[PDB]
């Protein structure tokens, strides 16, 4: 990134901004993160497109739980030799706590990381 | 002692067995409510009283159901969100680990968490 180069997907309020709301535990933060980021020029082919709906605006507390839809995502393959073993521990362990499945990457694991502490 | 009540309560069968007995039925669930088999008698003629238990020896026949508990097990209660919160939270009863959830609640759902 270079002030005098064109648009890119990482900038530095954009961290800045994801990180304090993380930190912070907001939501509001997060939603600000979010228009932040909308609201730039088109980049990639899915900007172009729009949602469209004819049915009616519903209340928000009829649609699935949030566990109920976390247990869709997942973290991709981390090899652990590219990266610390403390980083790819802690996301592993962040993932398995909410039931989300995380990965393993190529380059094995420590097996005597088979049991809970 | 307690073999004391024990003799105490065995005592005491016997002598209802005893006693429905020699009255000719067969089984208490049969004299359950057929409160036609009593009387009432004086108590002498020296007291002249008009006591009247009448308000009470009659009765409602029921037609089908029975006069007794015809139906074994509890009558269960309508299970609110937590039940689905035991199916979701299943490596914490079979590995033991920690574990987060979130959910929306309204006013309808009557003491959450206890089940877990």
């Amino acid at each position: 990134f270079r002030k005098s180069g064109d648009r890119h997907g990482w900038e530095g309020g954009v961290i800045h901004t994801l990180q304090q709301a993380v930190t912070n535990d907001s939501y509001t933060t997060f939603k600000k993160y979010s228009e932040q980021v909308n609201k730039r020029p088109p980049m990639q082919l899915r900007d172009l497109l729009e949602l469209r709906s004819t049915k009616a605006p519903v209340p928000v507390d009829e649609v699935e739980s949030i566990t109920a839809i976390r247990k869709r995502f997942i973290t991709p393959g981390m090899s652990m030799g590219a990266l610390s073993p403390e980083a790819h521990g802690t996301l592993n362990v962040a993932m398995n706590r909410i039931g989300a499945k995380s990965d393993s990457g190529e380059g094995g694991e420590d097996p005597a990381r088979f049991r809970p502490d | 002692t307690p073999e004391k009540v024990v003799n105490l309560f065995t005592f005491l069968a016997e002598e209802v067995r005893e006693i429905l007995a020699g009255l000719g039925f067969r089984s208490l669930n049969e004299v359950i409510g057929r409160t036609d088999l009593l009387h009432q008698v004086s108590r002498g003629a020296e007291h002249l009283d008009d006591l009247d238990l009448n308000p009470r020896l009659a009765q409602v026949d029921p037609g089908e159901n029975a006069r007794y508990c015809t139906l074994q097990g509890r009558n269960e209660v309508p299970d609110t969100l937590d039940a689905r919160i035991v199916a979701d939270a299943r490596p914490l009863f079979e590995e033991g680990e920690k574990m987060q959830l979130a959910y929306n609640a309204r006013n309808t759902q009557r003491a959450i968490g206890t089940r877990l």
